[PDB]
């Protein structure tokens, strides 16, 4: 927990600076002009108020000013007033606030989104960031609950898109300022919350930090600020996105002090493969291409830390060799095993202890194309394996066998099961597999299900680059660890690949049923695979295996997001596209509104073969 | 004695007894040391269990000769030059001394003809001429421009020796010279003297292509000639290795008489036996010691 | 990298 | 302190 | 010290390691492959060869691999060979060592330049740092002097300095001046003259060789190194290289840390160098006052500059005692005017320099800035009281109420008008007495040409997408230039003084006389002021302003280097181009060849007016 | 941002 208290009143700064941090907090939002210190901009006598507009920055240091303070906007700044000279003072005041915060070098800066229209208040924003080199935050203050559905219902006449409005207040005001990067929410919790459908939407939305009134905290036996139920699991659910937390209002429990508000959270908190992903959250990677690219010693590190994969074919293996070797056939028949991309040599090693703990005798054989990992094969043959493992040195699309295969095993699956070319590859291994030989893994299929997320949506218009097509990054799949997103519905099976194979062109439609309002940025591909008959891996987040960290799931992007909304389906279509140099896939999405179909002809993103 | 020696055999040499000594390398895998090992029944080369002597050695072994009968002096990788000596029962191999005097790999050795010097080129550019008596260098001459493939000591002239580099260069050096060395006017890559005649040597060069030189031509391989050794007949026949795996015999007129191409690897040492004058001694990178019957 | 990419 |  | 061991003979890699570390160097230079395998790729039976070409992988762990090891190409591999044979087994070698090296992940990999033809050398690394993804540096081992004038005059009977330095500079220019290709200097024993130590003080040297055969013996013993030599490690240790030791012991009496603790030894025997450290060869962007409103942290870095302030404090101390004489000083008020007063450090220096004058003023701190006009008024409403007169606008627009005696601007930069001074203080005039004074009362830029092949390289990689793609190369940058070579001293450009009382478009032609064969590179730009009699400020680099680290020096690039020789003259124009919208520069230098003509219309810089 | 530079 990093928090903060938002004062609206500082009467001296390092005094209300050392009050707040004997109480805890890490840094303060307040205002840096006076909230009532209303301004004229246009019209005299009053335009020429004399005197400074606001205190000096000489008050704290430049660190203070660049780490310790959150400034906000003052709240008779209307930019989107009915009345033209309250719009105008309001423009002119918001850019003078802004450009101060920008002269002291604030980190981030608070506005509010306290009303539908908000489209001058966008303008003026998105002239601001385009205007001088600064690097400020802007933290759009936003209600869970819109401020006339928490009135209450006390007025005779007037009794009281109803948990989705402060949700579009926000979509629209970030599709305005066109997805910036340095426009993000600061969310408000009140005391009643919304569905859990509209608190996932918000959940795949950029929020860096949780306003928090003292108002919601309930009281315990003995006095305490405590939360209900369903404001423990929101507090839970958005510290897993590792936002900061806000404490505003007063001191509603009035004995105790606000170390006891800020004391609950810092209890909340410790009473909370994650470990593998901390750092890699929604950082994009290209998937890798280990046919057509030579990896290196630490990829295949990575690959070889995961006990839980090379465990599961080894038990694949065992059971093949019992299902394939009589128990009285067991001291004389010796099993061709052909391990197929051997590696720097986990394959092998499962392969010999697995017919060591089954009690059969095998001739093993690593193939490999990779000459700095066949460098460290070799040495494990001379050192370890002997002449029980035969190391050979070539593509096994075109090695010559000198005898067939009872088993093949390989680990040519990716994120996506089939984007490392394991269909090509064990459609050349298979000549040398015999009419009854086995392939591990022998199935495997991939999942797709829509997301939504405006960090991912940002990250792939950030990997744009120079000498390339401006909306190329669009039509690659990414390896990414999604954290900062919203999944829109279950996925469902694309592309199914079974070996021995006794055409690898694949065309898939998914209807999606969106059974809630969303905004789609992308398909993200996950996959199952069938190693022996109940021997299996999963990434897919239902199925998972547990603890297997080899792969992160595939994000499609889509170049431009699709809003989406109740009971509207979504239709995606996938291509399983090749030649003979290369393999890629194409996506379109056809409904509810078509997009372009995306990589045509892999001009973005290409398999080498 | 080592259990296994390595599968790079660097050199093989026949003493006037006839037995013979092997010096391997490991060139690979996990440790690049090296080895020597006596075999005074020479056909039972390289089973490491039949062998009269062996010895495990720090560093890799580049070249090697015999001083006198007991012996061996060794250009190690190290930048050593170091001699091993055989003890009575010609039974353990025994170091004398390791000098570390060489900045890089001392890729050739050679003794003078007095048997109490020798020659040292290394991959340095320096030559040394060592006293192997007082265990010291006598004199040091960086006279190349490249690193220096041979040094060939006269077997008449103890002063006197040869030197090749790969800055194509073949000088000729008398020690007692105020300017020892003088230039003979690809690159060479072995040289040997004429056992008899006192003004004659050949050299080999990076194109397979071997030369007698007066102080004649002949394409004889098709890589470079690693070493040329000359027989020990009164006419003598020459015998030139080469990196294409190939041994070839040749007459006082560099015309070919005998091919070998039993070796799989480079062939790295030659040598004629002193007892069978028609026995040739091949070793090579494949761990094969080829015994050839020349007619 | 980790999880199959660079 | 902190029960609910 | 960092520095590194050269071994040519590692028998086994973790007890080598383990040695090379206890003796205390940080790296260690080996070879991947045995130095003596030669391997061959195009003939049978060799082809062939069985088992491991190499060591394993698991030798070392994979932080010791990145860390700790640089690799070395096999001495046996001439790509450059006459023979046909020899040089495609060479080309397959060097590919199959450098992809062993990408492999392993080494930080660097030595090779050598040791001859005049490394056409091919350079084609097969060009063609490895354009295929796959690899970050490996790439230290080609080039000589101080040539081997072929290093040889003993012993041979009976058988361009000089500058010889090494153009095989390197041929080699990097062939690899299109990688930024991952740099220099390995051999220090041999004979040692250089001057200029040639200055070119390669100018070059991509990330390490240097210094062989234990060059140091010289002591009466105790111990290795020690000539005045010459000392000297160059001296300079060597400005750049902050890694010394890398070869050879053998030639002290076999001392141990080989004896070689180290003697680089220690000088390392421990060698404010503005303090300010400038990490700031060396980056290229910031010339500030732009008038244009763009500053940041609080950049008046605080132009405030922790004494010297100048102290230098403005005594031209207006001089100021005030010439104009006012010591009988009329109780009654004669001066109107000082301070333009562009900041947070207010000039307004500070006036005041102070009224009380050590003694004599009496009435201040005006005028300021477009209106966040700086905030700390301005603070200051006012504390502690100026009425003496000073805080206005907010341009001195350009600003109508006065009275005349200046004087006028006091800190409006300059690195070259000395690139920040408007002249078109400011020209709209500032009006205000001032017939006899009025303006601080600074003159100001000059002058010029050199350099040669810097970093600084080329950071150049280079300012490219920046959605512009002209040499746009980088037309404009100014602010840079700390340390890795650089100055090829002729500076020559005055341009001069303003003020008041200028006769167009500030501006044209000059400088020729400069160069003594030694250089690549021209940029053109270096400084300044002097005259601000009053005897008081200037100068960041030229022979009357620099001592510990006055507010200015670095300008650059002006060139699209494409320039070689010189020795004797010609290096002829360049400057021209100083302004419209009623903007101001820029523009230059070209048209001796010994021309270049085009950089910056025209001010197409990739103005400074906005 | 040191020496008239951003
Ligand atoms: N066609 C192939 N033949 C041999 N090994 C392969 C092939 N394709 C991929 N590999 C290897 O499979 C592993 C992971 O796919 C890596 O070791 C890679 O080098
Ligand atoms: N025309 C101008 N009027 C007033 N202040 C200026 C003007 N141009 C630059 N400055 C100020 O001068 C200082 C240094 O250039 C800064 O405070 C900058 O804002």
């Amino acid at each position: 927990v990093s928090s903060g208290r938002d004062l609206n009143c500082v009467p001296e700064i390092a005094d209300t600076l050392g009050a707040v941090a004997k109480q805890g907090f890490d840094f303060l939002c307040m205002p840096v002009f006076h909230p009532r210190f209303k301004r004229e901009f246009i019209q005299e006598p009053a335009k020429n108020r004399p005197g400074p507009q606001t205190r000096s920055d000489l008050l704290l240091s430049g660190r203070d000013w660049n780490t310790l303070i959150v400034g906000k906007l003052s709240p008779w700044i209307r930019p989107d007033s009915k009345v033209e000279k309250i719009r105008r003072n309001s423009e002119a005041a918001m850019l003078q606030e802004l450009n101060f915060g920008a002269y002291l070098g604030l980190p981030a800066f608070l506005l509010p989104l306290n009303q539908e229209d908000n489209t001058n208040l966008a303008r003026v924003l998105t002239n601001h960031i385009h205007t001088g080199h600064h690097s400020s935050m802007f933290w759009m203050r936003v209600p869970l609950v819109a401020p006339e559905d928490l009135r209450d219902d006390i007025i005779e006449n007037a009794p009281t898109s109803g948990e989705e409005k402060t949700w579009m207040w926000w979509h629209n005001f970030r599709t305005l300022c066109d997805y910036s990067k340095r426009i993000a929410v600061a969310l408000e919790i009140g005391a009643d919350l919304p569905s859990n459908h509209v608190i996932d939407r918000w959940l795949g939305e950029p929020i860096k930090a949780a306003i928090l009134p003292t108002s919601i905290f309930l009281t315990n036996k003995k006095g305490f600020p405590v939360l209900s139920k369903m404001h423990q699991r929101l507090i839970f659910r958005l510290l897993k996105l590792e936002v900061q937390f806000i404490i505003t209002g007063t001191n509603h429990h009035s004995e105790k002090e606000f170390c006891s508000y800020l004391q609950y959270l810092e209890y909340l908190s410790q009473n909370r493969y994650e470990l593998f992903a901390k750092g890699y959250e929604d950082y994009l990677q290209s998937p890798l291409q280990p046919l057509m690219d030579n990896l290196e010693s630490q990829t295949y590190e990575v690959f070889e830390k995961d006990p839980i994969k090379y465990s599961q074919y080894q038990q694949a293996i065992y059971k093949c060799l019992l299902d394939r070797v009589p128990e009285e056939e067991k001291d004389t028949n010796v099993q061709v095993l052909m391990v197929l991309g051997a590696g720097r040599g986990p394959l092998v090693n499962a392969s010999l202890r697995a017919a060591k703990q089954a009690d059969r005798r095998i001739k093993l054989y690593a193939v490999e194309k990779n000459p700095n990992a066949v460098v460290t094969l070799e040495n494990w043959q001379f050192e370890e394996w002997g002449s029980q493992v035969t190391v050979v040195s070539s593509d096994m699309r075109e090695w010559v066998a000198p005898e067939k295969a009872d088993i093949i095993v390989s680990e040519l699956l990716g994120s996506f099961a089939d984007n490392e070319l394991s269909p090509e590859c064990l459609d050349g291994a298979q000549h040398f597999l015999k009419d009854d030989g086995v392939s591990i893994p022998g199935e495997y299929t991939s999942f797709l299900a829509p997301i939504s997320s405006s960090k991912l949506y940002n990250e792939v218009r950030a990997c744009r680059e120079k000498d390339r097509d401006p909306e190329a990054q669009f039509e690659m799949p990414y390896v990414v660890r999604l954290h900062n997103f919203h999944q829109l519905s279950a996925p469902q099976p694309c592309f199914t690949f079974s070996h021995p194979n006794r055409d690898n062109n694949r065309y898939c439609t998914l209807e999606f049923p969106v059974e809630v309002n969303t905004v789609l940025h992308g398909f993200a591909g996950y996959f199952e695979t069938v190693l022996y008959q109940d021997i299996t891996l999963s990434i897919r987040p239902e199925t998972h295996s547990p603890g297997m960290f080899s792969w992160f799931p595939i994000l499609f992007p889509i170049k431009q997001p699709i809003t989406v909304r109740e009971g509207q389906t979504i239709c995606v279509r996938f291509w399983r596209c090749s030649n003979s140099k290369k393999v890629w896939y194409e996506w379109a999405v056809t409904a509810p509104v078509c997009s372009a179909i995306h990589n045509p002809t892999g001009r973005s993103y290409t398999i080498g073969l | 004695a080592p259990a296994c020696m390595e599968r790079q055999l660097e050199a093989a040499r026949y003493r006037s007894d006839g037995a013979l000594l092997l010096g391997a390398s490991s060139l690979s895998g996990r440790c690049w040391a090296g080895s020597l090992w006596l075999f005074k029944d020479p056909c039972a080369a390289p089973n490491e269990g039949f062998c009269s002597a062996g010895v495990q050695t720090e560093a890799g072994v580049a070249d090697l000769t015999w001083v006198g009968e007991r012996g061996i002096l060794v250009a190690s990788d190290s930048g050593a030059v170091e001699l091993w000596e055989l003890d009575e029962n010609e039974t353990l191999i025994v170091s004398k001394f390791c000098k570390y005097e060489h900045d890089d790999i001392v890729s050739t050795v050679s003794v003078l003809s007095s048997g109490t010097q020798a020659v040292s080129g290394s991959k340095d550019i320096c030559i040394k001429v060592w006293d192997l008596a007082q265990q010291v260098v006598l004199s040091s001459y960086r006279a190349h421009a490249a690193q220096v493939t041979c040094v060939a000591a006269s077997p008449h002239k103890d002063s006197v020796f040869l030197s090749c580099s790969e800055d194509n260069r073949i000088l000729l050096w008398d020690t007692r010279c105020p300017k020892p060395a003088s230039q003979i006017g690809y690159l060479p890559t072995s040289l040997a003297w004429h056992p008899q005649q006192s003004e004659v040597f050949v050299f080999g060069d990076e194109n397979g292509t071997v030369s007698l030189v007066d102080t004649l031509s002949s394409a004889v391989h098709s890589q470079c000639v690693t070493g040329l050794v000359f027989s020990p007949h009164s006419v003598p026949f020459l015998a030139s290795l080469s990196e294409d795996c190939s041994l070839a015999v040749l007459d006082s007129s560099l015309s070919e008489l005998f091919r070998s191409q039993a070796h799989r690897d480079f062939v790295r040492d030659a040598t004629w036996s002193p007892l069978n004058h028609s026995l040739l001694t091949t070793v090579g990178w494949d761990h094969q010691v080829v015994h050839h019957v020349v007619p | 990298g980790r999880g199959r990419g660079r | 302190q902190f029960e609910d």
